[PDB]
């Protein structure tokens, strides 16, 4: 997300055995990294290897 | 004739006057634009009781 020009990230990384859909729980996400960019992000991209 | 070239070499001896002997200039450029601030004086962080 960003907001008022701060571009903010929650992470968070558990193990589960899954196959496809999503597994069914609840899940509280932390703080990553702050970083006060302020440039307009219209739209994204997923890089992939 | 009209022609020259512009660059010209400062001549540099340790034998020249007080006056045109060679100063290292630092201009620094403050300006404050709509970006966040980042650079900030020091700081206190007086003891605690």
């Amino acid at each position: 997300k960003n907001i008022d020009g701060y571009f903010k990230i929650y992470s968070k990384h558990t193990p589960i055995n899954l196959v496809r859909d999503l597994p069914q729980g609840f899940s509280a996400l932390e703080p990553l990294v702050d970083l006060p960019i302020g440039i307009n992000i219209t739209r994204f991209q997923t890089l992939l290897a | 004739f009209n022609c020259y070239f512009p660059l010209q070499s400062y001549g540099f001896q340790p034998t020249n006057g007080v006056g045109y002997q060679p100063y290292r200039v630092v201009v620094l450029s403050f300006e404050l634009l709509h970006a966040p601030a980042t650079v900030c004086g020091p700081k206190k962080s007086t003891n605690l009781v």
